[PDB]
Parts: structure tokens; C-alpha cells; sequence
RNA sequence: GAAAUACCACCCUGGCGCGGCUGGGGGCCUAACCCUCGGAUGGGGGGACAGCGCUUGGCGGGCAGUUUGACUGGGGCGGUCGCCUCCUAAAAGGUAACGGAGGCGCCCAAAGGUCCCCUCAGGCGGGACGGAAAUCCGCCGGAGAGCGCAAGGGUAGAAGGGGGCCUGACUGCGAGGCCUGCAAGCCGAGCAGGGGCGAAAGCCGGGCCUAGUGAACCGGUGGUCCCGUGUGGAAGGGCCA
RNA sequence: AGUGAGGGCGCGAGCGAUAACGUCCGCGUCCGAGCGCGGGAACAACCGAGACCGCCAGCUAAGGCCCCCAAGUCUGGGCUA
RNA sequence: UGAAAAGCUAACCGAGCCCGGAGAUAGCUGGUUCUCCCCGAAAUGACUUUAGGGUCAGCCUCAGGCGCUGACUGGGGCCU
RNA sequence: CGGAGGCGUAGGGAAACCGAGUCCGAACAGGGCGCAAAGUCCGCGGCCGUGGACCCGAAACCGGGCGAGCUAGCCCUGGCC
RNA sequence: CCCGUGGUUCGUGGAGCCAUGGGGGAAUCUGGGCGGACCACCGCCUAAGGCUAAGUACUCCGGGUGACCGAUAGCGCACC
RNA sequence: GCGGGGGGAACCUGGGGAACUGAAACAUCUCAGUACCCAGAGGAGAGGAAAGAGAAAUCGACUCCCUGAGUAGCGGCGAG
């Protein structure tokens, strides 16, 4: 009965602050090719996008 | 895989920074320079295969 | 849409450092005893 | 002589000596096993084989269960499906079309830094080996030669041609903007550590710029030295590169 | 929450034969989805016009007034026959 | 089975008929019900084994707050 | 009446942890905040996710049975030409 | 314990314990599996036999209650 | 001289054990150990005194309910 997040989406990254926002690994592109090299890496921060993060958030609701 | 293959700098034993790079004309010779995260900037050297 | 750097890996036992938030503030603001209180005395308390 | 010689030491090469390990194969049986005998539980033929149990590798439609893309002035066959440039976007920007055109899915170890110098093709006139066109002299010139690579923009007040010295084609990062609904991709003063070109006023976090590009999973390696399912470690594993 | 395909007309480029109630894009209107009234014979999108409901009331668009059918077989000046 | 075309196999088995998974599945069509009141959609974008589907963008409606900020107009820069 | 609980009550981080502070970091530069601006429960209701979830609608796939008085075959056994 | 497999929140994995199909092939309480793949620890339990009650399931059959139905709904079936 | 066998709507244990549909394809996966064939003990069987839990120098049969998190986690880490 209980839906319980796209666990799934918990788990990669997907990451809320009950204030009304989430996040991921700035993903932008990093860890994975890259025979790119330095300043271009400047980007693991983190990061969100609005709009959109509500079916996340609903879907997750109840833990993460 | 043609005269371009990918390479990267490695310091004294203390540290390694990356890159890319090449193979075409003088192939191996591979000093270079660099800066590591160690100590304050240093050496490095680069080579690293 | 995204690697990852958050593994929770195959288990199912972890230890412990007890982080339970709990406020001087409600505390001192009113319901207390401005010496001894302890964990056992918190029930009534917002922060367990 | 590269070595010195006795007799006592250890250690090898050996084609042959011998010994522990184990790989290859050739002979009637025999008692399990099979067929068995032909009229009987005893005889007969085969017999360590293959029958057969399990694990092994491989043929393999005979069988099973899926799939074998979208566009497109029908379908299919034909075209074609990512990016840069120019036109049509009709003047902001910005838009199809099986509309026109045409390139890229490299690299350049130094076209990457900075300091110092220089400065086109082509026209003309005069000249050794020339000899429509080198090389040098003499004038002339919104710069149309030039800048790896296509176009377009720019632009020799050089980004262009030459010399010196050098790595920032740095890590930590960035405020604040281009465009975009998503993610993208893209522009960047300035603070820090840290260097390099001048003495320095400062430039340098790759190139003269607009294409040389790919999520996510999965797994590798150089860390790290965070976690470990009682504790010490460890298989294994979290973040970095 | 619904459409995620639509067509027509005018102007501006494609294309197509500068052909089609063709198909491509854009500025506008449009028509659906209101676009139910006038209307041009009758005609989704061409000019007029937005209907909350009445009137055995009057002024008007467009476009009309010999008749079929409301409205001068007006006047004035021509030119075709 | 089958002197085999894909034949016949309780009157139309190119893989029988009854019951069962099951009310399979159905971006496809149908059909989708009292009165009245307000507003008023788009029939386009973006990638998609999608292309008569869909996630996000564009337009709508009801509610909060901002509350003169809007289309359009006047004028004067700096863009074609 | 039953007080195992689940939601609040700081959170920041992959964590070690720190803690209203915080991870990056050797960085005084950014992002999660701090900001309570209390929720928590019962209901009624717009609303998804799983369940056939506006309703009836198919080719068919799979399990267990049902039949050679269906039909073709083959076996046994009389007859007729 | 080797591989060939079942369980289990485990789909192949660093993957444990119980469980068995193949071959190997033993210990009597200093015994032996189990906590941590595994190794050094402490701890745990005592395996490879046996028996059954009691608390949740089920509905043929009986009783009763129903903001559960009225003869096209109700079991299809209110009566050969 | 005994026993069984033969039943039985549903519940029940083990035996053996499937496509759909989902994953808008679909081959791991999925529905699921679900449907169904079976054998069988009952009135209910099932399980049922620990080579258990779990790490506190702790608990203590088995079964069923609420909670334990839908977290801990299993995975074309995707539907689930």
C-alpha cells in the first residue's frame, strides 16, 4: 500500500533538504570520460533544477 | 590509437596531475613540468604512462 | 541522469554516535531544571 | 690467462647414469556390468569396455521463446538521420521543406606563455644559374595576400612574419551574465596558494575565435587511508584523479 | 487541467510549372471552441456585427430600394448600346 | 494422420473443443448520464524504437499575496 | 482505558563526524542554511502509485481435461461386385 | 571440503547460514557448525532421531445481526 | 486375528509446476512459487525446547497480530 520513492532515485544521488529542495552530484559531466583535463573539472559541486523535481519528490516521500 | 594516444603527469612520487596529450613527432620525450597538489606547487614532471 | 557518490552497500548492521538534535533553548525557555536533566529526564522533551 | 692447478668446500650444463612426482600407449583374463544358453537358478559370448550417475567442451532448427527503427507531398526500394559555417529567419532574435550549398567525429609536443624585433599578395622597371613563376636592386598598394583544417565573422591600431627566455594547455574558485523549459553547452572580473615573460605599467588558469562530441549503468587503474556488518585485520568496499 | 496533428484569407520568402480548395515557414485575421445575425442567391473562415432575457418601439453596417421582396421605376452631368 | 495443397482431425483445426490464468492486453473505435452561473485553451515548441503517442516548455481555470506594475500609445537613446 | 510508534523538534556530509553550524578547503570564496515564523491529528474534498480503477472490445500465449459413430489412417473380421 | 543446484530481502556477486545432486570423505564435551569471505580472538549453541497439545486460517453445516437486495439486484437459482 | 482403502464446499503440507501483462520492444527480470495436475495427514493441520537470536558480560520453544523501514537492501541497480 505504501508507495515508497523511486528507491531507485534515493539512491542515485537524489538528495532532499525538507526546506523544499534536492540535489545531485553536479553531474553536470564528470567521472566518466573526460581525456578532457583540468578547469573543465572545476565542476563537482552540486546542483538542482527546479520545475521538474516534483514527481521526484513525491515519488521519494516517506524517507530520503 | 593513431599518432594520438592519451597520456599524463605523475610528480616525484608525490602526486599525479593528468591530461591527455599525443604521440606524433618527438613520440616518447616526456619531461614536461606541471605543479603537483604536493607541497606548494614543486616540480612535478609529468611522464607518467 | 547522473553517476552517483552515495553507495549503502550489502549489509544490514551499523554502529552508532547517537546524533538526536535537542535544544538548551526549549530547554531554558521553559522545561527544565538548570542542572540535571539528563537523556532519562528528556521524555516530555521535543528532542526524543 | 679473461681463470691455476694439490687436496678438501658449495653450484651448475650434460647426452647419458639413478631416484620421488605424474602425462602417452600395446596384450587373455575377472569376479561388478551387458548381452547371455538352446528346452534348467549351472554353462555361453562380450568385460573394466560400454552401457549407466554427475561435471566437461562442442556440433546443433530438428525443437522453443523475441526481435528484424523513425522520417519521408502512400507503403517499400531510394534518400536520411550528431556538430560547425552561408542562404531562405522577410532586417531584434528566432522557424520548417525529400529547400539550396558545403565542411568535421584531426590535432598543434610545441601554431600552448610572454618579452623584443618585423610587417602582405599583387602592379611596374632593372637585373647571375633566370629566363610565364625563384633570388636581388629600384619604385607602387581600405591590406584583395594571412591565420592546419569549410564556411562565415574578424581582423596586419596583425589574431599575421622572425628571435629570446618559459610553462597557468595551474589546483582551490568564482561574483555575476549568454542562450535553455529539462540537462546541457557557453562568457568571466576578481580573492588564495604557485609559479613565468619585463626592470617593470601588466599578460598567462592552451591555442585567433564559431564544429574534433556522448548520460546512466557496468567494470579498470594511480589514490585515498573514510567504511567494515562482535574486535583486530581483510575479501570487499565510500570519495578523488 | 486540455489539446502535443487542424484548415481557410491577406501579405512576405520556399517549393510546385511561379499550376490546385497542394504542401513549408512567418505577421496579421481567421474558423473552429463562441464566432449562433447581416450578408453576397443560397456558401466553416469574403465587407458589415458580437446575440444574458424581452417590445405587434426608433437610429444605423455592409450592402440595397421596377417587380418577385422592406425601401426613389430620385435628381444632375455623361459615355456604351 | 496425412498416394501431403499445408488435406482432415463432430459441419469454416494453417496449429482442435470445454473449463481455467482473467475481468490477459488494448497510445485503437464505441459509448462517457440532472439544472444553472464565471472564465476562457491550445489544434505550437524541445528529445523520444515517439512520430495519430509522451516528459518539460507555450495558452486555462479556482486560491493566496504583490497591487498601477500590463498589450498598445508619446518621447528620447543604443540595436537592424 | 491499551503508550512497541510515526510524523515534527537543526541540520551539513559519500563518511569520519560537526552541530545550528557546516562540507570544499588552506580555503575566509560558494552551496545545503540560520531563518522555528510550531506541526500534528481527525474529517471533506481536487488529486497520483498499486491494485481489472470511466465501462464492454480483439489476434492470441499458457494449464488441465474432452472426443476416430468428426475425419484419415493402421489392426481384426464378414459380405459384395 | 571441490563443482553441480534450492532457499533467503540476494538475480551471480568479496556472498554468509540452512538445504541436497554428483567425488572426496570424521570428530565424543581440549568435541564440533554457528557472530565477522577469510585469519588471529572472545562469544554462541549444542546439530546428522523421536511426541503432542494452547493462541492466527478455513468454510459444507446451525444461530444470529446488516446508512446488505426486492422480483431483469440479489445464489444464476424464493420453490416439482 | 488387524490396517487401509472411499469420500468431502474452503481452509492445509509437501510433491511438480506456465504464458500472458510489466519492465510502453524484450531475451536477465516479470507476474511467482501465482494458476493448475498430484499425494496425502485433519478437523485443522503448520511449525513446535535452540550447533537460535544478538552483542548488552542479553535474551531465552513454536504459531499468529501490531510495529519493525517498504528502510536494511536484491537488480539489463531499470519495473520493480
Amino acid at each position: 500500500m505504501p508507495k515508497m520513492k523511486t528507491h531507485k532515485g534515493a539512491k542515485k544521488r537524489v538528495k532532499i533538504t525538507a526546506s523544499g529542495k534536492v540535489v545531485a552530484m553536479k553531474t553536470g559531466k564528470r567521472h566518466l570520460n573526460w581525456q578532457k583535463s583540468g578547469k573543465e573539472i572545476r565542476q563537482k559541486g552540486r546542483k538542482f533544477v527546479l520545475a521538474k523535481p516534483e514527481a521526484e519528490r513525491i515519488k521519494l516521500l516517506l524517507p530520503y | 590509437r593513431i599518432k594520438l594516444l592519451l597520456e599524463c603527469t605523475e610528480c616525484k612520487r608525490r602526486n599525479y596531475a593528468t591530461e591527455k596529450n599525443k604521440r606524433n613527432t618527438p613520440n616518447k620525450l616526456e619531461l614536461r613540468k606541471y605543479c603537483p597538489w604536493c607541497r606548494k606547487h614543486t616540480v612535478h614532471r609529468e611522464v607518467k604512462i | 541522469r547522473s553517476t552517483t557518490l552515495m553507495r549503502l552497500p550489502k549489509r544490514g548492521m551499523q554502529g552508532q554516535v547517537p546524533g538526536e538534535i535537542k535544544r538548551p533553548r526549549y530547554q531554558g525557555v521553559n522545561l527544565k531544571d538548570l542542572a540535571r536533566f539528563e537523556g532519562e529526564v528528556t521524555p516530555e522533551l521535543l528532542v526524543r
